[PDB]
């Protein structure tokens, strides 16, 4: 796709039976081809015996087949196609659809097509390979059961609720996996899978009279059957407020929502693509001005959104969305029907509908004299998109044509209009999502339009006007502090600085930074430091990060870095405090200018903050209660004892102040500084920046903070109370060694050859393992060797992992062969080198170094890290990887 | 092994810290974050 | 929907 090729041109076709074809000739890269089939059945169209019928099909059609009866997807295999690269399908509500991209392009498409009329024409859907599928068909049902797929699912039940949706999702059910017969599918098939349910378009490096042959060699003989006629596909709107909850004791959701359902095709007799320009419109317009709605919201809601989204073919969703502080859903739902009422009362800006129009009308004149050319990926998007919805492709450069056309009909009436028929719509919804044990009980729809009436009858200001754009700048700094001493280090091309404030400076002038310096500072203010309390210091790091000085905000924080291409992030870790950023050396007085205002004038943003304690609230909530907080207090009691600190009650969060928080600020940017700074330009012009800016910070001396350790001996625990039918066991080990370049290295080195070995000695499928993570490092700071064992499993055989795997570790220091440790070394060097010159690495190394000598010694002498790896130091390190008498077991099983 | 993951939405940058053995959609709904290494949509 | 994309 390196030159772009020119619009196509287009060629369709109908064979006798009904099969529809799109050919779509490209300019194109060479040979590159792509080949999508679309039969038009999905979920939806399942009876109540079909549960997932639907996306069983989808996979059994690359089983047996009447010319490949060793399966579709074998032959693929063999002819050297890859399963996700070169074929792919995906099942959703309405369709499924098959994708290919033959290896060999346009040499490959008689045999793609062959492939494909096999699968949708000429499979056998064997029950003996529906007994092999079903394995694979329940691995991808077990890794969609998750708290996110459940939420979607109450979403889908609420906002789609008299429809069909809710109770077709693609998957299906377990019992139906396991339980429904071959017989099943093959009616199924023999229902839906029929040439004039289908269509195929073909993109890239063809002759359409030569591909039209191979389509009708392969799909015409196909016999002419119909399918079922279906008008389904819309939820059936009636007037009324339906109430829902959206619930699941995993999530953090805490919101509230207002609904409205309505038919959105429907463009009244009217252009149908001046309709969806008034759309366009439209949302651009309610979206800035919901925005600015802000400003009205009680201190329970914040955040809100207004949202459009298709739930039919036909039927759209305007919803408008709120985050609500928890239980304060009453508030907050009051608070969102107010500002829809505002909206019923009071015209949208004409100015936003001004300048929107405009800068509609500005790109659609470039459209219209632009002559089109796209790369082959964006072309395949652009095309399937239209064919998905079964669509003809219009060009850009006409459809610019067609929107300045549909612009000269559309004044700000229109778009009132518009907008006043979506309020208007009957069928309407109010959804709660109430987190955790919050008391909830759900109102009632009379409940609802209770407070619908009092916000009608009410006396409402105007909308929200836009308010001025701030624009920031630093201030001027005028005192200078001093340099008071220099340490050299040549041979690592760096200096040391002393300065009055007590910070100090270690810069290293590598080539490898070009014209960017690269800065971290740090410090020892981690959230655990004495003076601090570790909650609020850490949220307010976080909204100090976010907001940038006091005399800015959030977003002017964010342009005034794009605009400097430069960066600045605060990170307070439980042990230090990390500022690191990166700008072209000709903004050098930039960031070390911002640098000293976030530590000297730093700001909260009172939205930030408000969204903030949003978060933390409904977290606090749900990880009360849910199945993760129950788990991390587990671990934290068998590793640790007591947790180090904890988050605040809820009650506590809503009372927390901005001076309290930026007293926190202030208590950890008061600790002494190092300037760790890589930058490729002399002393002297690096000197005034750092005594002008850095030099002048007020410091007070600060104490190392104890590092938080996990005790030594041996200890478990099993819990059943995993919603997900899995098992989730953990391991930990942990051996003190003093820190070394080297001992870092064999840990490494002995990690990677123990991943191997206990990957097969654990490899019988029957325990049924599912997933296992070998972890393994010298932790620097810490100076112990740390080993994280994990798996999720199948329930049955999970308490015989651990045991496994404890075997493995007691075999693998003698089981450790000559050429394992030749093949890493080897790859090591490869590693090493290829690491040669990289900024992060050198950074990183810097670092490490001063941490560990208070000096730069470490980026010399990379050169004999190899020369540490050898059979006798590997197992004399693989050894130490598990320690028995230091091992915490904590076994996560489903709840009984 | 904690990481962070941050979200790029028509509506804003958003933030959400997971393990290293958690799908990222269910971290960001446990996190109650909604949406449908920096990931895109 | 976007039917005339802008940024
Ligand atoms: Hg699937
Ligand atoms: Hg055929
Ligand atoms: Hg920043
Ligand atoms: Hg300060
Ligand atoms: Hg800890």
């Amino acid at each position: 796709e390196e030159i772009k090729s020119p619009l196509p041109v287009f060629k369709e076709g109908t064979l006798a039976n009904g099969f529809r074809y799109t050919l779509v000739q490209l300019e194109g890269p060479k040979t590159r081809v792509d080949i999508r089939l679309i039969v038009d059945v999905g979920s939806i169209d399942e009876k109540d015996n079909e549960s997932g019928v639907a996306h069983m099909v989808e996979h059994m059609v690359f089983r047996a087949s009447d010319a490949f009866p060793q399966g579709v997807s074998t032959e693929l295999h063999k002819q050297g196609w890859g399963r996700g690269q070169s074929y792919n399908a995906v099942t959703n509500y309405e369709r499924t659809m098959y994708m290919m991209s033959p290896p060999k392009g346009n040499l490959d498409l008689g045999a793609t097509l062959q492939a494909l009329s096999q699968m949708t024409g000429h499979a056998k859907l064997l029950q003996s390979d529906l007994d092999d599928e079903r394995k694979i068909i329940l691995e991808e049902w077990r890794g969609k059961l998750g708290v996110a797929e459940r939420m979607n699912q109450q979403r889908v039940q609420a906002i789609r609720h008299d429809s069909r949706y809710p109770s077709r999702p693609v998957i299906g059910t377990e019992e139906s996996i396991n339980d429904t017969p071959a017989s099943v599918l093959q009616d199924f098939y023999q229902r839906w899978y029929h040439p004039s349910n289908m269509r195929l378009m073909i993109i890239g490096d063809i002759t359409p009279a030569d591909a039209e042959r191979e389509i009708q060699r392969y799909f015409a003989a196909l016999p002419n059957v119909a399918v079922p006629t279906r008008d389904y596909y819309e939820p059936l709107l009636k007037p009324q407020l339906k109430v829902a909850r959206l619930q699941d004791s995993q999530s953090g959701s805490s919101q509230v929502s207002f609904v409205y359902r309505f038919n959105d095709k429907d463009a009244f007799g009217q252009s149908e693509y001046r309709h969806r320009l008034l759309t366009q419109i439209t949302m651009s317009a309610v979206t800035r001005q919901v925005r600015r709605q802000k400003a009205e919201l009680p201190q329970d809601a914040s955040s809100l959104v207004v949202r459009k989204s298709d739930i039919g073919k036909t039927t759209a969703a305007l919803g408008f969305f709120a985050n609500v502080m928890p239980g304060g859903h009453d508030a907050a739902i009051s608070a969102v029907l107010k500002e829809i009422e505002r909206f019923k009362r009071y015209p949208l800006n004409e100015q936003d509908i001004t300048e929107i129009t405009s800068d509609i009308r500005e790109v659609a004149q470039r459209m219209s004299v632009t002559p089109e050319t796209r790369e082959f990926a964006d072309w395949v998007q652009q095309l399937t998109i239209v064919w998905q919805q079964d669509r003809p492709y219009v060009g850009s450069q006409q459809r610019g044509k067609d929107a300045l056309e549909a612009l000269d009909t559309i004044k700000g009436e229109d778009v009132n209009r518009h907008w006043q028929r979506w309020l208007a719509s009957p069928d309407t919804l109010a959804q709660f999502s109430v987190p955790g044990a919050t008391p909830f009980t759900l109102p009632k729809p009379d409940a609802i339009s209770k407070l619908q009436k009092q916000w009608a009858l009410a006396t409402l200001a105007p909308l929200r006007l836009e308010e001025k754009k701030i624009i920031p700048e630093l201030p001027s700094v005028t005192q200078s502090g001093k340099r008071t001493a220099v340490k050299t280090f040549a041979a690592q091309k760096v200096e040391q600085w002393q300065l009055s404030n007590g910070d100090r400076v270690v810069w290293l002038r590598a080539p490898e930074a070009g014209k960017k310096v690269y800065l971290t500072a740090t410090s020892q203010a981690g959230f655990m430091a004495t003076a601090m309390n570790p909650w609020q210091a850490q949220l307010a790091s976080q909204l100090v990060n976010q907001s940038g000085p006091a005399t800015w905000s959030g977003e002017s924080l964010s342009n005034w870095k794009k605009e400097k291409t430069l960066s600045l992030s605060i990170d307070q870790e439980a042990d230090q405090l990390t500022l690191s950023g990166t700008a072209p050396t000709e903004q050098l007085a930039s960031l070390f200018g911002l640098y000293r205002e976030l530590n000297v004038a730093p700001g909260i943003d009172p939205d930030v903050m408000k969204e903030s304690m949003m978060s933390l609230a409904r977290q606090k909530a749900n990880d009360d209660q849910s199945v993760g907080g129950k788990r991390a207090s587990e671990m934290t009691k068998l590793r640790f004892g007591e947790p180090a600190w904890q988050q605040p009650e809820i009650a506590e969060l809503k009372k927390i102040s901005a001076p309290a928080l930026l007293s926190q600020w202030h208590k950890a940017a008061s600790a002494p500084v190092t300037y760790y700074l890589i930058a490729d330009m002399p002393a002297t012009q690096l000197l005034p920046q750092v005594e002008r800016y850095l030099a002048t910070i007020p410091r007070q001396p600060a104490s190392e903070v104890k590092q938080h350790l996990a005790l030594s001996g041996k200890r478990e625990a099993t819990s059943a109370i995993n919603v997900e039918p899995r098992a989730d066991i953990l391991t930990w080990s942990f051996t003190p060694h003093a820190w070394t370049p080297q001992a870092a290295v064999q840990v490494s080195i002995a990690r990677n050859i123990a991943s191997k070995y206990l990957k097969t000695s654990l490899r019988d499928d029957a325990l049924g393992i599912y997933r296992m993570r070998v972890d393994s490092e010298l932790e620097d700071k810490k100076q112990r060797i740390e080993t994280e064992v994990s798996f999720t499993s199948a329930p049955e055989r999970a308490q015989e992992l651990w045991t496994l795997a404890e075997q493995a570790f007691s075999e693998l220091p003698t089981k450790i062969t000559q050429q394992d440790v030749d093949e890493q070394k080897a790859q090591f060097i490869r590693a090493e080198k290829g690491r040669q010159g990289d900024l992060t690495t050198i950074q990183r190394r810097l670092i490490l170094s001063y941490r560990h000598y208070n000096d730069p010694r470490y980026l010399s002498n990379a050169s004999k890290l190899a020369d540490s790896i050898t059979l006798e130091s590997v197992r004399a390190m693989s050894a130490k990887l598990y320690n028995p008498d230091n091992r915490v077991l904590y076994i996560t099983l489903p709840q009984e | 092994a904690t990481y962070k993951v941050k979200f790029i939405t028509p509506e804003g940058e958003l933030e959400v810290e997971c393990d290293d053995d958690v799908y990222v959609l269910d971290a960001a709904e446990e996190a109650g974050i909604d949406l449908p290494v920096t990931i895109e949509t």
